[PDB]
């Protein structure tokens, strides 16, 4: 019951993190945004896309 | 004058003289019918959903 | 009651044509026969232009003078033996009976008169209730705006909340039978928690135009809130397959198919009546949004990148582009010699003053007229 | 001062279509308005869609 629940942790987590590397920044190229957060770009701006959308 | 109290036995003999309640009408209790049909008036009151029998409450 | 189905049919008969000579037409026919309806005949008749069968419309007639005969008849012996609730209802069914005659005048003043009677309040909303429902029969309008006030007034006082919703749910299918669908939105997809009043639709019907209206008038993070996520809706928009994957194809960003439903579902607005020819405004509409939403993440995009994407041509997406951007209901704007699109944001200002302006003149116009007639 | 309208109106015209209209002389107004225009597009354009990508998939 918990467990399937992380997902929803993760989730927030994720959010997060990005809203916190984008904090203070302009044209931050995409690139540091997935090394600093550790992940794939291309998921990245998969969610950036829905963040800004 | 409408006097309505209730268990008839308790009100006194000289107010029965045959003439003298001219309707003695009596209430009966609320079954499921005039439960669900009173059930009905005061749940309309408030926002009640959908998927809600009422019937079987009463 | 009267039942809507007859209008809506009627409706369907006036099409385009289409003709339609179909399940339609003798459907309407098949119930003014159970409805030894009238005012119709000549009515629709002079409408359509198709009478016949002068029999017919004799027998219907003669039958309305033996019920209306009787019911003014059962009046009369009330009158003798009032019963004050009693001859309210036996006028209520006289008006009524002018539902099932369906002519409008004759139930409305019955129906009036029975207020200076009704006493109680389902009589005097309620009642009513079904005198604007003749409005949404007829298409009329103020008939309406009129009345729910008066129903308004009779629930802003007491009453529950019961026939606030139906109430909503008239209203709201209202607000869709004109261009405003803003108001029809929070009204309808609010009327999914309840709706008892089937006496207009259906429920699923219903559910397509809340969610319709909904994904038209809703924002993106308010539509994945309301609607793409409706424990109401999960369980029926289960039960279509229009509408919803289209709202879905929006959703979660699969634009291409989105269109084609968006046709699919358009083509199914032009056959109701609650649009009519607002089928021409919805998908205009429709066909923004989406443009909209998929600039919005770009600063720079290229032609081809859309047209590819929505799978169609570019001069045919140039084209139409072209349609919103001078009108800024779009931020867009394109470069055609690069085949490349950028975005201008807008300023919140630019937005006001343009409305605010539109707003006022609007004020001023009508202040101006007005005046001239009073100042003489 | 009706009359004198009236009287006014007839100098201006007649006229022949005001004529015709006058005859004709309903219907509401809804709520706003603007730019109506042609019709018959947005399927024309799926028909098309279909035929410019059918025509794609020509391509």
């Amino acid at each position: 019951i918990i467990s399937t629940h992380l997902a929803k942790l993760y989730d927030n987590l994720l959010e997060q993190n990005l809203i916190r590397v984008i904090e203070p920044f302009s044209r931050v190229q995409i690139e540091h945004i997935s090394s600093l957060i550790k992940l794939s770009k291309a998921d990245v701006e998969r969610k950036l896309s829905q963040m800004i959308l | 004058v409408i006097m309505a109290t209730n268990r008839i036995d308790i009100l006194d003999s000289a107010l029965l003289r045959p003439g003298r309640i001219d309707r003695k009408i009596e209430f009966p209790p609320p079954n499921e019918e005039a439960r669900l049909d009173i059930l009905k008036i005061h749940s309309r009151k408030m926002n009640l959903t959908r998927g809600i029998n009422l019937r079987k409450i009463a | 009651n009267p039942d809507l189905r007859i209008a809506q049919l009627r409706f369907l008969l006036s099409l385009p044509e289409h003709r339609g000579d179909a399940a339609v037409r003798d459907e309407l026919m098949a119930a003014v026969r159970d409805n030894n309806m009238a005012p119709y005949y000549e009515a629709l008749c002079k409408s359509l232009d198709w009478q016949i069968d002068v029999d017919l419309l004799n027998k219907m007639k003669k039958a309305n003078e033996d019920e209306l005969k009787r019911l003014d008849e059962e009046l009369e012996d009330a009158e003798k033996n009032l019963g004050e609730s009693e001859i309210r209802d036996a006028m209520m069914a006289k008006a009524e009976y002018l539902c099932r005659i369906g002519d409008k005048e004759g139930a409305l003043t019955a129906f009036r008169k029975t207020y200076d009677k009704t006493v109680a309040l389902g009589h005097r909303l309620d009642i009513v209730f079904y005198l604007l429902r003749i409005g949404l029969f007829y298409m009329d309008n103020d008939l309406i705006t009129r009345n729910t006030e008066k129903a308004k007034s009779l629930i802003e006082e007491g009453g529950d909340w019961d026939r606030r919703n139906r109430l909503k749910v008239y209203q709201g299918l209202y607000c869709v039978a004109i261009r405003d669908f803003k108001q029809a939105a929070e009204l309808f997809l609010d009327t999914v928690s309840t709706f008892t009043s089937y006496e207009l639709m259906d429920y699923k019907t219903f559910v397509t135009y809340t969610v319709y209206v909904s994904m038209i008038a809703l924002e993106r993070p308010d539509l994945r809130e309301k609607v793409i996520k409706g424990a109401e809706i999960l369980e029926v928009l289960h039960s279509l397959p229009a509408v919803r994957q289209y709202l879905f194809s929006l959703y979660e960003c699969r634009y291409s198919v989105f269109f084609q439903s968006l046709a699919v579902v358009e083509q199914e607005m032009k056959k109701d009546w609650l649009f009519a020819p607002h089928y021409r405004y919805y998908v205009r509409e429709m066909r923004i949004h989406a443009y909209s939403q998929l600039l919005e993440s770009y600063r720079s995009l290229t032609l081809g990148y859309m047209a590819e994407a929505f799978g169609v041509g570019v001069e045919f997406i140039d084209q139409e582009l072209s349609r919103f951007i001078a009108a800024g209901r779009l931020h867009c704007k394109i470069d055609k010699v690069n085949e490349i699109v950028e975005t201008n944001r807008p300023d919140s200002k630019n937005w006001q003053y343009q409305e605010t302006i539109k707003k006022g003149d609007l004020l001023l116009n009508r202040v101006q007229k007005l005046s001239r007639v009073i100042n003489m | 001062e009706k009359k004198q309208p009236v009287d006014l109106g007839l100098l201006e015209e007649d006229d022949e279509f005001e004529e015709f209209p006058a005859e004709d002389w309903d219907a509401h107004v809804w709520e706003d308005n603007w730019d109506d225009d042609n019709v018959e597009d947005d399927f024309s354009n799926q028909l098309r869609a279909e035929l410019e990508k059918h025509g794609y998939k020509m391509e």
